Parts: C-alpha cells; structure tokens; sequence
C-alpha cells in the first residue's frame, strides 16, 4: 500500500477550482478500508485521548472545505484530530473525504482519530449520495466494502476525562460507561437501543426529560438529562456534531455541552459558518471558524 | 381452463 | 369501529378536484391499523387465491389514481383483489390510499388481498415522504402504529397454484415453498435473506444467473432462474411490480414472467401508463389500462 502516494495526489487538488476530482484505484481504496478497518478493531470502540486537539463534526463530502479546515488548523501530524462522523453523504465529493480521512487515520494512528456518525452506515449511506457516488465513479463492491470499514469504526471518545464525545448525543440506556464497551464490532447501526441513539439524538431546549426525535429515530433529550450525566460520570462537557448550527458550534445546557457542525453552507442551503474546536493541554477550548462566502 | 394471455 | 362511515368519507371524494384531502380521525386509523393486523395474523403469510381477481402493482400514494383502478375494474367486491404492495412514499396522499385500502381489507376480508412491498417498511417510509405525511397531519406515534401493522403484512400469493405473486421477484434462498411459510410475524425487512429479496429483487435480460442490484440491496436474476424455477414449482406465470414500466404491464422471460404498475406519472417523470391484470377463471389474463394525461 503506497499511502504517501494516495495522501500526496489527494493533497495535490489544493486550491484548484472547486469541485476537482481526484481519483484513486479501487484497489488503493480498498487498501485504505482494509489497513485501516484494521487499527479501528485493535483500537477501543471508547477511545480515550487528551489534549491538545482539534475537534470537527459533519464534513458531509465537501471536500474543499476539509482542505480548508486543515489549511487552517493544520495538516497532520502538526495537530491531533478528533472527527465527529458523518464523512459522507450530499456533499459533491464524499469519496476524496473519506479517502483522506481513512489515510490519514493509517499514517498517524495515534494523532488522528475517527468516529462514526449515523452516515456511517449502509442504511442511510445508500440514500443520500454515498453509494450513488461509489456506483458513478467505481462499483457497487467497493461501496460494500466502506460498510464492512465503517461498521467498525468507534463509537464514542473522552478527552481527559473531561469531555465526552460523539455523534448524536446521550440515551436512556447509557448509565454505564462500560456498557459501550461492550459494544461487539463489527457490527450495524441498529434502530433502537443505545448504540443507535449515541449516534442519532439531539438537545432540545423545549423537551424535559427524553422526548420524541422529529427525525422518527431515537429520542431528544433536555438541559437536566445532560447535567444529571456530566455529574454522574464526572465530565465537564459533550461535544457532538449531527445538527447545522448557524455559526458552527453552539452551546446547549448553558455551554454544559456544545454542537459543532465542520461543513459550511450544509447544502447551498444555509450560508451558516463551519466550526472547529482547538483544545489546549489546559482544556482552554477556542472555536476556528470556517465562513462560507458572501 | 388454464394459463394464456390477452391483446 | 365504524367501518362503512370510514369507507364513506373515503370514496367521497371521489372525482373532486386532484389532490383533495379526506381527514379521518387518529382514532380511526388505528382502528384500521389494529383491526386489520389481526386479520393479516390469522390469515397465512403465503396465500393461496383462485380467480376471478385483479392484479395491482405499485400505488405510491397517488389516492385518485387507485380511485380510477377501482373506477375501472369495480369497487369491492364486485371484483377480487390481490395488491402487490408499495402503497405509501412518492405520491401526494399516502394516508387516504393506505386508509382505503386496510378499510376494504376489514369489509371484505376474504375478497381483498394486500401482499407487503418494500415500502412498506419503517426504514424507508421515514425516508419517501410517508412517515411525513403522518407527522404533517396527524403525529409520529401514529406512523409508528402503521410499522407495526406493516410488520404484519402477507409476503407473498399464489393463484391457482399456477401464478406466484410477490412485490420484488425470487431469491438464491427460496427453494422451498415453506420457506416463505416458516417466517414469523410481525417483522423488519432485513438487509439481506430471503424476505429481504421477495420485496427488492428485480428481472435482468442481460444478466446470467444471480447478478448485483443495482438498488444496492438484494440481487438481479435472470429468465434462466425464471424458467427453472416455474418448473420446480409447476407455475406458469410470475406477478410482480416494484418497476416502473412504460405500458403499465411488461413481460420477461418471454411472457413467463410479468410486471405490473399501476401508478400513472410515477412522479410526473414518467408519462408511463398504469396496469392492472384481470383474471377470469379460466387463467385468462387481460391488462385493463389507465392512460395517464396529454
Ligand atoms: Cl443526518
Ligand atoms: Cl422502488
Ligand atoms: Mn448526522
Ligand atoms: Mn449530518
Ligand atoms: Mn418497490
Ligand atoms: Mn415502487
């Protein structure tokens, strides 16, 4: 597996026009499911990193924006990185996206880290673009393979103990921090239960308790299910990504947790700015912000 | 009494 | 359950305008979700109809198009009706067509027949425009109360022990006839297996054997599988719908196999005409057909 090669005419597209393909052989793309499929297993499904580092949430397959988002807070290994999921899925170039991260992931297994948003999974993956992109430009095999790389990448991470981190948000059913642990890989994105919600619900402001998700999967959780949780386990904050947020991250329970959001103008659709957290060894959180264009 | 199709 | 007031509102409607709503009462529809259930439970999953009867295939929500079918081939129960599934999602008025039909359903439980397709699946009702409607009109418990009435829906018919009939077409796994019987209700329709395949596997001419799907689920067969299997079974013929088709109807496997649509303007991107097979009982098949609109 030549990765230097892969990352090196990924890397090339740099500012060159928006929307600049770059394609790879479908063998080296395997290469990057498989070697990396492999560091995601030998890894904890509950990764436990520390300070400093970047977080990011939704890049949804705008690739230019990911160069962006490194171009500003720095390509690997000059800074740790933590993704939030959802790689693919509507954005225009899903297959660049998930090339590099799944790269980048295998160059520096210990100062890049990936977790899995609910566009990790064939279930929706086929919808929404992803398999539709695999299918034009390679195979439907090759999107086969993703879903047997991405049904074993990580659920969930905790920086210092502090901050707790993924996709969705909290569930009813998560009491025991051991109890994602225990989750077995490979495995699918169900749809009840605790893996499903970590990866599929939201604050809500107006809920009290746990309410009904508007999506018609998981739950929406309140300002107290949060609190109640951060002093349950000792944590000070939960970063997750999964919603747009005007100015790329927003705060929630009184700052008790945050929602950030990496992909400006989600869709065309929104004009809303993209955000990424810096973390110092201090655990003092800044917010770069990516603005969309005007 | 058995299987054949229309036009 | 007041069925025949239900019934009533529901054809009342019927050549007002296109796209006037009929809006029962939540509990209404539970009633038909419920009392329709429990008939769908006590009857097999694989039935066994004799003609006379009619044939239908995809609805998708287009409510005054099943109105013309019915206008057409005669309202319950002048005439017999098997329908192939894919009732919901795409089309304007899920909610009156699904009421309709699980209405006619309770009245006549022995002359009208509804076989499951694959939207009729919480998995992808969320998705096309369904579960929407629901949440739109009436709430989401309500469209989690149709999931569980799907959950319960027959798979598959065969009439006159000569037509086998299913939403989608064969699989590598249905060699036995009990096969199809052995599966328990109320259930999900999994990503792959057999009830998987009766719902999305489609009709290739150019492909040889069992291909890949290009729905990205499920496979692709032949007419050698078509042939071979009609003859393991002694069937003449296969009705299916799942497609769209320009005629409404479109034979494969030279006429050893058929399928049917009944959905005119699947979208209003098709100007394709939609089908409906009358059965005498002789095994005299005609194709009664609802132009779409110049
Ligand atoms: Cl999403
Ligand atoms: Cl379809
Ligand atoms: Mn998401
Ligand atoms: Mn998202
Ligand atoms: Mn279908
Ligand atoms: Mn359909």
């Amino acid at each position: 597996l030549n990765l230097d090669s892969i990352i090196g005419r990924l890397l090339e597209v740099q500012g060159s026009r928006p929307g600049k393909n770059v394609q790879l052989t479908e063998n080296e793309i395997r290469g990057l499911c498989l070697k990396s499929r492999e560091i995601f297993l030998s890894q904890p499904i509950l990764l436990e990193l520390e300070a400093p580092l970047k977080i990011c949430g939704d890049i949804h397959g705008q690739y230019y924006d990911l160069l962006r988002l490194f171009e500003y807070g720095g390509f690997p290994p000059e800074s740790n990185y933590l993704f939030l999921g959802d790689y693919v899925d509507r954005g225009k170039q899903s297959l660049e996206t998930i090339c590099l991260l799944l790269a980048y992931k295998i160059k520096y297994p210990e100062n890049f880290f990936l977790l899995r948003g609910n566009h990790e999974c064939a279930s929706i993956n086929r919808i929404y673009g992803f398999y539709d992109e695999c299918k034009r430009r390679y195979n439907i095999k090759l999107w086969k393979t993703f879903t047997d790389c991405f049904n074993c990448l990580p659920i969930a991470a905790i920086v210092d103990e502090k901050i707790f981190c993924c996709h969705g948000g909290l569930s009813p059913d998560l009491q025991s921090m051991e109890q994602i642990r225990r989750i077995m890989r490979p495995t699918d994105v169900p749809d009840q239960g605790l893996l499903c919600d970590l990866l599929w619900s939201d604050p809500d402001k107006d809920v009290q308790g746990w309410g009904e998700n508007d999506r018609g999967v998981s739950f929406t959780f309140g300002a107290e299910v949060v609190a109640k949780f951060l002093h349950k386990h000792d944590l000070d904050l939960i970063c997750r990504a999964h919603q747009v947020v005007e100015d790329g991250y927003e705060f929630f329970a009184k700052r008790q947790l945050v929602t950030l959001f990496s992909a400006p103008n989600y869709c065309g659709e929104f004009d809303n700015a993209g955000a990424m957290m810096s973390v110092d060894e201090t655990l003092m959180c800044s917010f770069q912000i990516l603005k969309p264009a005007d | 009494k058995k299987l054949r199709f229309d036009i």
